[PDB]
């Protein structure tokens, strides 16, 4: 009976989604310099409070 | 789960602030420092008109309280008109002939800082306007103005016998403030 | 400004137009002639004061000077802060039975016609002498002056010991840490108790202003704060961050000194 | 207030009861000082909104146009269950 809630927050279950995408703007830069469609590196992480580094 | 990500319990902070970016275009535009308004929500995700619909929830089960702590900071001149610090009333004379006549008058100084002598010679200079725009003009001499505000023990160089002051002069230092 | 530009186009040293002064102009005035008296203006400090001449003004939207003046709004969080010749209506200067009209080295007063009032303006005369609901009085306000043109508070962030407080996003951007605590940024006034810088000296106008019998100067003050308890991670990596940032959340330049004590304790079960 | 140790306003200079006032030896000026203050803790309301309000007001309950800088922090706890 101590907890402090905010209302724009919510805990997620049963199911989600994950995307798999080839054309980020940011991992362009910085992951897949020296790669092609054919074999690359992306980031699952949708938020971009982060570099794809962090 | 996301590892960013975690509940919180316990204590927390809420900030109150009076010069946010945002708030200051959209909420405060008829306001002053005295009375305002702010967001509490800290996510720049939102503006301040968004923000004003959510809500912070504290667990219904307890009772909270809240401890408090301020921080102000004023600008306030001693000599002011909203705070009456500004006038005051006088009754001086308007016409000598000998049948004499008195009326009540308001006097008003200028606002400003001022140290407790220089105030007070302001209060004279404002009964001596009032002497020179009436006054003067209808026979009154410069030896019945009626108001001063002064400074000085008169009678101290006083002689028992004579009673009189006998330097000739009163003595020219400060006791406390006086009316005459 | 003006021997730059200015002098080498035509102007004269009696139409700068835009002077900052401390003196309390018509004290010696009389109510019969309407001119001062005694042929000088009184030399004495009363409260910082602008005076203009027509077609000039000064603008403090980007600046924090006015708070050293001791001319704010009544209005602050409207942007803006304008205040030009035809704003100091019923403020003129009274002139100087005839007034005076030009100086020791021959530089006209500007006296206008009627011969009792000058074309100079000066915003402490319509401030106090002016119509309360028309001038000047109506839409700003007098304060006493504040030397460190107005402290703001400051804000610290530990982001890899402490828990976010609600409502803040975690994030590796500098300017939006979530923060931490606050207080004022530690610099106070203290008074005490008391030639390029005089290049008219005959000029009653441009004449130097007197100097107040109260002096201000601003401070550094070490800060001690006690800013209680909050949550803390359970895992503390040996490597630790330390922000602070003032109300635009920018870093400040000129903090030479930051220390953190903490003092871990049990707040509940599980 | 704080204190330290020490011609239109002398019309009459010859006459002994308008001349002016001598000045006191020591002379009081008045001063604002930033204040810094501790509350105690107040009952909460369980459910807060994104807007605030805050309001300084005198004796009077007028407003006072001389605040320039007005900050509140509140540190939220548990007083009692139920």
């Amino acid at each position: 009976r101590n907890s402090i809630r905010y209302s724009e927050l919510s805990p997620l279950y049963d199911t989600t989604r994950l995307y798999l995408v080839d054309n980020k703007s940011a991992d362009i830069a910085s992951l897949n310099y020296q790669n092609d469609h054919s074999n690359f590196l992306t980031t699952v992480v949708q938020n971009n409070d982060f570099t794809p580094t962090e | 789960r996301y590892s960013e990500l975690s509940p919180l319990y316990d204590t927390t902070r809420l900030y109150l602030v009076d010069n946010k970016s945002a708030d200051i275009a959209s909420l405060n535009y008829q306001n002053d420092h005295s009375n305002f308004l702010t967001t509490v929500v800290q996510n720049n995700d939102f503006t301040p008109t968004e923000a004003s619909t959510q809500t912070i929830n504290f667990d219904e089960r307890s009772r909270w309280g809240g401890q408090l702590k301020t921080i102000m900071h004023t600008n306030m001149p001693n000599v002011n008109e909203y705070m009456f610090s500004n006038k005051f009333k006088a009754r001086v004379m308007v016409s000598r002939k000998d049948i004499l006549k008195y009326e009540w008058f308001e006097f008003i100084l200028p606002e400003g800082n001022f140290s407790a002598t220089m105030t007070i010679d302001l209060m004279n200079n404002a009964i001596i306007d009032n002497y020179l725009e009436i006054g003067r003009q209808n026979g009154v001499l410069e030896s019945d103005i009626g108001v001063k505000f002064d400074t000085r023990n008169f009678r101290l160089g006083w002689d028992p016998e004579t009673k009189l002051i006998m330097p000739g002069v009163y003595t020219y230092e400060a006791f406390h403030p006086d009316i005459v | 400004n003006y021997l730059e530009i200015g002098r080498q186009n035509g102007v004269l040293e009696s139409d700068i137009g835009v002077k900052f002064d401390t003196r309390n102009f018509r004290l010696g005035w009389d109510p019969e002639t309407k001119l001062i008296m005694p042929g000088v203006y009184t030399y004495e400090a009363f409260h910082p004061d602008i005076v203009l001449l027509p077609g000039c003004g000064v603008d403090f939207t980007e600046s924090r000077l006015s708070n050293l003046l001791g001319i704010r709004k009544r209005h602050p969080f409207q942007e803006g802060f304008k205040i030009m010749y035809e704003d100091l209506e019923g403020g003129n200067i009274p002139a100087l039975i005839q007034p005076l009209e030009k100086d020791s080295k021959s530089r006209s007063y500007n006296v206008l016609e009627d011969k009792i009032n000058t074309a100079y303006r000066s915003w402490y005369l319509s401030y106090n002498y002016g119509n309360p609901e028309k001038g000047i009085r109506s839409w700003t306000l007098l304060t006493t002056s504040d030397v460190t043109c107005g402290v703001e508070q400051v804000y610290w962030s530990l982001p890899d010991m402490m828990q976010d407080p609600v409502t803040f996003r975690s994030t590796r951007q500098v300017s939006n840490y979530p923060v931490v605590g606050a207080e004022l940024m530690p610099v106070f006034s203290k008074s005490f108790y008391n030639h390029v810088f005089n290049r008219f000296p005959e000029n009653q106008i441009l004449i130097r202003p007197p100097a107040p019998t109260i002096t201000t100067v601003s401070e550094n003050v070490p800060a001690l704060t006690d800013h209680g308890t909050l949550p803390l991670r359970s895992s503390i990596r040996g490597v630790q961050r330390v922000t602070v940032t003032d109300a635009r959340r920018r870093t400040c330049p000129y903090v030479y000194k930051a220390l953190g004590i903490v003092a871990p304790r049990v707040l509940s079960s599980r």
